[PDB]
């Protein structure tokens, strides 16, 4: 019987200490899928930039530092303009070309609320209560 | 999920991994059945395999229900319990499940592959449940054989309105008829992706089948066809609704000078009016799929 | 006061600020209810800049003729000009001094509650011109900050940063800060935020935050920039995936007219509406109640507490409630010194910064905010990183700014109004840093029994007999008294915030240097109160205000309403009269105090000592986070010696930019039965034993309402839930010692219930077998025993 | 209690539309959920009880929805 | 003693696998039978409520009466209907009014 309990605080501590091996590796095989998704994420981040606009603004910049919010105010070659009711749509984009951001934006399409495609003779006064606001126009840079 | 045991209805959670239709099975029946077979593993509401690191056990005999999952002989708490013992098999609502023998029938009918015709006056003159399930696993049976066969490609194309076919080296050919459609692949690099629904039909000279699609796709060398298979849905209805003779007719109502010419057939009328369901036999071309609409013309 | 302001309405009517109708609104005073009085107030701004640069003018005079003298509001008409010289001195030409403390600090709430510098932001200071068109690569306003300071705050003699990185102390932080405050209204908000830099790792170019530029610290920037890299190690790969630089440099432009914030992108290439489900509804407990006579038209107790659904419209609509939070300047002499009597509360506590195998997660099942929510749960970023790259990390920190995205995450609770409620999901490259740093001292607060913050308290056990012993602690004539804070967390001005965290880090003395402190107190304000925020897969920016989800939530809430209480105690001691005080204890605290306020500079430790010890003697205070029981001397109070309820209206006016009605502000004059209202618990004395306690019941309706509605399908079966039951039948158990028996019966309700769903499981379990469980031991939960001896003071 | 049953009867419904996803018209889930809402804070059973004929008329209106015969059956 | 405890022991373990393993399959098998169960449910509270209109409109829509559009609350508002049959018109229609 001295010899034997020792049989059952071996297969215990052999259990625990699998157990803490499988979660320290299982725990090293999940970082390594971490790591890889976060260097794809960034890379194509990476490839999404506007280069030369984006160049032009940096080289503009005295110490090469810019502020963060004028990045896509100034490169951004798409601009989602989100729009609650009828009255704003006609005061900020009317008609198929607009003005924001000291730039020139060229609607390339409408959606509702439901990412149902509207079209623009359908957003007018009296058609207003039979579109599901808010609407999100999809314009580009000019 | 909860169910029912096929062969004696009774509760149970245990289904068969091997069958293909994966059936209910109550603690007592699943025994019988895995004990004497070649099926050896079980589904609870959690697989019956062993919760090593590693390790891969699923005859139900090995396994233990150890700690709080299902560990094999050597990878087992402790602490037991055996799974596949005392007559019984470890499931959920285990002190209810009462069968029945018909663990001599079902043994065949899950065993046999359907080749030969005995197979089908088994699966006929048995008891009602098994008469469901019979007819379910022989058409996973076919639907599953599908899956042995040779998926195409074509070889250039002369005539449009004539395919060349070119068959996968190593696999049989399906026959060529209508009964028979395909769905595409494009798998290049570039499009693993289906491209529509076509069928076949062979040429008289040489090599060529005069195909058909659904859409007018055309096939660059690399697109080809596979022919599609269709899961089995699991056969929730009685095959015949149990009969009731009603003292008179009851839901329907008869006509005014039904006509001159289904006249005769007013007795066989009232009498389907009668009975909950009917049957007509005859030989072709007695006036049995006529007699259908002078019942439309009496009802 | 609302009902007695006639030199407001007058002075508002003579100056065209409105029309003498506009005070025939309902409540034209508050500010959420009608924020057009913004507008009103605003009309004053151009009468109270002329009159600044009147004083400016004045002081010179003085200094060129060699005359010493205070300057007081109180002898310079609205249209600017002085008349009082009679404790005027002169001395040689040339080299008089106008003293300036108190005029400018009195005036501090007013120069942006009338938005006094807008004229600065029009090319030749002229209101008629048009806006000054900056460089919009601008970002370092250091010499306009300078120009305005000389400019208007000329003879304000103490030193000004306008980058508050070079500030002595934290008590140099604050004044700088609040001036930063002030001239941050007049620069473009593009200007502001992460400021990004376009470095090479392994020669692919990213554009990563090397800097930030804070409204209220000015620009702060990093020390570790590394140009050139090769590899990027798992701590950079999280810093880099943290900050929004990349994901708004790569996101669309984003013109959201739902909400007046700023709109910085949109990451996806289309909105996303998030709707908020109903309830699920028990209907056997509910059938089972009605059965024992609940819910009868006319009953007492009554459903109120519902889950309401919500539209698409609903996160986008409570994030617009940060229109709310306004720039506010603080009265700098007098937050000085709440500052240190807060501190003086918060002296009893140890904290300092803990190493990374010392840190405690709660619930590591929990998300990790915006990017890292896209790969896993806070398991995976506290699994992946070591303690060394965690303390890595931390020490990153510490010398450079890490700028982080914050989601808005809509709330799926039981509540009583139909408004939406939204929980700020912060990243875990904050949160995990920010454990790091305030760990040790929020455990310390949550660990001691007996103080002012009532956190980590238990209700059970004879915990609120405690609590509410503690409270009374040899006050002469108690009166007891609970206020509330609108829109405490979005209404929470930057200042206050920043206040917090400063009073937080003082345990930082010999742990962190004063860089080092800096440095934490910027990644605070670029993660916490001026953030990236996502709502709805778009980029916006948080004004400011608190967000409920950084890791020193309830605990900087518990300093701010400290803050605000001091505050309000310092207004009313000081604005009362001085000779109608009798006692002469309390006239010489008054003369004592405005010393310390107006005409000292170094803190006077004697005095903030004898201070402390007035508050606690006459305005005992418990605090948890928002929510607060007073038990003050309701004689010094009605003498005006101790704040009331119309000190903390008007302090909450001047600076919370709120309207606190008091329809929601509670006095009780019988102690016997103690506070109306605290953390939602009412109180009632019971004869407990032989003795008499406090004991804590619910809402009946709160009850019924958590039994009747679940927040998913399978809560609803009964029998896989008792523990569910018997979680509620312990919170209900005080109900049963109410006068009212409709109350009494909501515990016996819960218990029957129990008892119903132990039936029906062993009848369910002997179906699905044929033997019963061996060991029950669940006779004990329809017993009322084991719920009596959860409010006995044994354990 | 019939006032107090209302608000609960108008749950099961808006929990029943969702479940049809009628969540995704958005022009009609926010009608809903006007009326659901407007349901629960209720101080009159009247104007709970034609709130209800109008939420329940969104159940009503979708033909393929459900079984009103089969489910009106089961009564 | 030893043979008595260690049954004791075991078999507490298979009430606890007993247990667990039914909790899950019911919360499981719950969610998948939600969608006929919460309909019944609310069709079950609708009858029991008996209001004249709630059992008008349902009563209609067995016929096919329904409705096309949310039935309105304010006054002089429009509601469009479809009948299916002369029989559900002759009852709800009466000259040029209509009851619903
Ligand atoms: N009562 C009748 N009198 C005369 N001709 C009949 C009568 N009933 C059937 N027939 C003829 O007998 C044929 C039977 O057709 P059908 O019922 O389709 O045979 P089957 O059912 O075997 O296919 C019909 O084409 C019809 O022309
Ligand atoms: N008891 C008093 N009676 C009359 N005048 C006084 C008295 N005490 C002080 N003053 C004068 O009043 C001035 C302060 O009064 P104040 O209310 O400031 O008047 P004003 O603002 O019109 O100058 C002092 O300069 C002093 O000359
Ligand atoms: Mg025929
Ligand atoms: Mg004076
Ligand atoms: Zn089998
Ligand atoms: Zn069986
Ligand atoms: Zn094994
Ligand atoms: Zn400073
Ligand atoms: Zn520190």
């Amino acid at each position: 019987d001295r010899d034997a309990a020792m049989q059952r605080k071996l297969e215990k501590m052999a259990d625990q200490a699998m157990t803490q091996m499988y979660k320290q590796a299982r725990s090293e095989d999940k970082r390594a899928k971490v790591t890889s998704a976060m260097q794809t994420m960034l890379f194509t981040m990476l490839r999404k930039l506007d280069n030369d606009a984006l160049n032009n603004i940096i080289n503009n910049a005295r110490d090469g530092c810019v502020p963060l919010n004028i990045i896509p105010l100034t490169t951004a070659a798409k601009l989602m303009v989100v729009i609650p009711d009828y009255n704003t749509y006609k005061n900020t984009c009317d008609g198929t070309t607009f003005t924001y951001a000291s730039a020139l934006w060229e609607i390339q399409q409408v959606v509702d609320a439901d990412s149902k495609i509207v079209q623009l003779s359908e957003i007018s006064m009296d058609n207003s209560p039979n579109l599901a606001w808010p609407l999100i126009v999809t314009a580009l840079r000019a | 999920a909860v169910g029912a045991c096929v062969l004696c209805n009774s509760q149970t959670s245990l289904r068969c991994g091997a069958c293909i239709r994966r059936p209910f099975l109550c603690c007592k029946c699943c025994y019988d059945h895995v004990i004497s077979t070649s099926h050896k593993l079980v589904l609870s509401v959690n697989p019956y395999v062993c919760n090593a690191p590693g390790c891969d056990v699923t005859d139900v005999t090995q396994l233990y229900l150890g700690g709080m999952s299902y560990y094999c002989k050597s990878h087992k708490p402790p602490i037991s319990f055996p799974l596949c013992a005392n007559g019984q098999v470890f499931g959920l609502y285990k002190n209810t499940c009462v069968g029945s023998d018909n663990v001599t029938d079902f043994n065949a009918i899950a065993t046999c592959d359907w080749t030969n015709a005995g197979d089908y006056i088994l699966a006929n003159t048995c008891t009602e449940r098994l008469k469901l399930f019979a007819a379910e696993t022989l058409k996973a049976t076919e639907e599953t054989f599908k899956l042995s066969y040779g998926i195409a490609t074509v070889r250039e194309v002369l005539s449009d309105r004539e395919l060349h076919l070119s068959w996968e080296v190593g696999k049989p050919r399906p026959p060529l008829n209508r009964n028979y459609v395909f769905t595409g692949y494009r798998v290049t690099k570039n499009s693993k992706v289906q491209i529509g629904e076509y069928t076949f039909e062979k040429g008289d000279y040489g090599d060529a089948v005069v195909y058909r699609g659904t859409t007018t796709y055309k096939l660059n060398v690399g697109d080809y066809f596979v022919l599609t298979s269709h899961t089995v849905m699991p056969l929730s209805a009685p095959t015949l609704v149990p009969q009731e003779h009603y003292v008179r007719i009851t839901g329907l109502y008869p006509t005014l000078n039904i006509s001159d010419e289904f006249s005769s057939n007013v007795a066989n009328y009232q009498k389907v009016g009668m009975q909950k369901y009917s049957t007509l036999q005859g030989p072709p071309g007695t006036g049995k799929s006529h007699f259908a609409i002078g019942l439309a013309l009496y009802y | 006061d609302e009902g007695n302001c006639d030199t407001l309405k007058e002075i508002l009517v003579t100056y065209n600020c409105c029309d003498d109708d506009y005070f025939n609104k309902k409540d034209w005073y508050d500010f959420v209810e009608n924020p057009d009085i913004l507008r009103v107030y605003a009309n004053l701004g151009e009468r109270v800049r002329q009159a600044l640069l009147k004083t400016v003018q004045f002081c010179d005079a003085m200094r060129n003729a060699g005359i010493v003298g205070v300057l007081t509001l109180d002898n310079q008409d609205l249209n600017g000009n002085w008349y009082d010289f009679g404790d005027f001195i002169q001395t040689t030409p040339g080299s008089g001094v106008p003293v300036v403390d108190s005029y400018y600090s009195l005036l501090m709430p007013i120069l942006t509650l009338t938005r006094a510098l807008t004229a600065e932001s029009h090319v030749d200071t002229d209101l008629t011109k048009p806006y000054i068109k900056w460089d919009l690569l601008k970002y370092d306003f250091t010499e306009e900050r300078l120009k305005l300071f000389d400019r208007y705050f000329k003879y304000w003699d103490q030193t000004y940063h306008p980058n508050c990185v070079n500030c002595l102390d934290d008590r140099c932080i604050l004044h700088c800060a609040n001036f930063n405050v002030l001239f941050s209204t007049v620069f473009p908000p593009t200007s502001f935020g992460p400021l990004v830099r376009k470095i090479f790792v392994d020669g692919v170019p990213f554009v990563v935050s090397t800097g930030y530029h804070f409204r209220e610290l000015g620009v702060v920037h990093n020390q570790d920039v590394n140009l050139h890299s090769s590899r990027l190690s798992f701590k950079e790969l999280l810093v880099y995936a943290a900050d929004p630089a990349m994901h708004a440099a790569s996101g669309n432009l984003l013109l959201d007219k739902r909400t007046t914030c700023f709109s910085v992108a949109a990451l996806t290439n289309n909105v996303a509406f998030q709707t908020v489900k109903p309830g699920n509804f028990n209907k056997d407990f509910y059938d089972f109640a009605v059965s024992k006579g609940f819910f009868k038209e006319g009953s007492s107790v009554e459903l109120k507490h519902f889950f309401f659904a919500q539209d698409g419209n609903a996160a986008i609509s409570d994030y617009d409630y940060y229109r709310y939070n306004l720039p506010t300047m603080c009265d700098i002499r007098q937050l000085l010194f709440v500052v240190e009597v807060v501190d003086k509360y918060f002296d009893c506590y140890d904290g300092g910064c803990i190493n990374a195998n010392q840190v405690i997660v709660n619930n590591l099942d929990k998300s990790a905010g915006f990017p890292f929510n896209k790969w896993g749960k806070a398991r995976l970023y506290y699994d992946s990183m070591s303690y060394e790259d965690q303390d890595a990390l931390f020490a990153y920190t510490k010398r450079n700014v890490i700028p982080t995205i914050t989601q808005m995450n809509l709330k799926y609770a039981i509540s009583a109004k139909n408004r939406a409620r939204t929980v700020a999901g912060v990243s875990i490259c904050s949160t995990m840093t920010n454990r790091q740093f305030h760990q040790k001292l929020l455990k310390s607060i949550a660990a001691t029994r007996g103080a002012t913050v009532v956190i980590g308290t238990s209700k059970f056990y004879g915990g609120w007999h405690n609590m509410l012993k503690t409270v009374y602690s040899d006050v002469e004539n108690p009166h007891l008294m609970g206020w509330d804070y609108p829109k405490c967390d979005r209404a929470m001005p930057n200042m206050l915030r920043i206040m917090a965290s400063l009073v937080l880090a003082r345990k930082h003395t010999t742990c962190c240097s004063l860089s080092h402190r800096f440095y934490r107190l910027a990644n605070e304000c670029a993660q916490v109160l001026s953030e990236m925020v996502m709502c709805g897969g778009s980029l916006y920016v948080k004004p400011g205000g608190t967000s409920s989800g950084d890791a020193t939530t309830a605990y900087a809430n518990s300093v701010f309403n400290i803050c605000q209480a001091v505050t309000a105690n310092v207004n009313a001691l000081l604005s009362t009269d001085g000779n109608k005080i009798a006692d002469k204890y309390v006239r010489n605290l008054q003369h004592r105090l405005y010393e310390c306020l107006y005409r000292n500079r170094d803190v006077d430790t004697d005095f903030v000592n004898e201070f402390y010890a007035y508050l606690r003697k006459h305005f005992s205070m418990m605090i948890l986070s928002d929510d607060a029981v007073v038990c003050f001397n309701s004689t010094y109070a009605s003498q005006g010696l101790v704040a009331s309820i119309k000190n903390f209206k008007s302090v909450l006016y001047y600076q919370n930019n709120v309207f606190m009605s008091e329809a929601k502000c509670w006095t009780e004059t019988d102690l016997t039965k103690g506070p109306h209202e605290f953390c939602s618990q009412h109180t009632m004395l019971v004869k407990q034993g032989d003795d008499y306690v406090y004991l804590p019941y619910p809402d009946p309706s709160r009850i019924l309402g958590a039994g009747c509605f679940v927040d998913d399908i399978v809560k609803t079966d009964g029998t896989l839930m008792i523990e569910r039951f018997v979680s509620l039948a312990i919170d209900a158990y005080p109900l049963t010692k109410h006068p009212n028996q409709e109350y009494a019966d909501v515990f016996h309700l819960y218990l029957q219930y129990i008892r119903k769903l132990h039936d029906e499981l062993t009848g369910h379990m002997l179906d699905m077998y044929s033997v019963m469980l061996t060991n029950d031991n669940t006779s004990r939960y329809w017993e009322p025993e084991f719920y009596e001896a959860m409010y006995t003071p044994h354990t | 209690s019939k006032m107090s049953d209302v608000k609960c009867t108008s749950v099961v419904l808006l929990s029943v539309l969702q479940q049809l996803r009628v969540e995704s018209s958005s022009k009609l889930w926010a009608q809903c959920v006007q009326l659901h809402n407007d349901i629960l804070l209720a101080k009159d059973t009247t104007e709970a009880f034609e709130k209800m004929v109008s939420l329940l008329s969104v159940l009503l209106s979708m033909q393929g929805a459900v079984d009103i015969n089969k489910l009106c059956e089961e009564m």
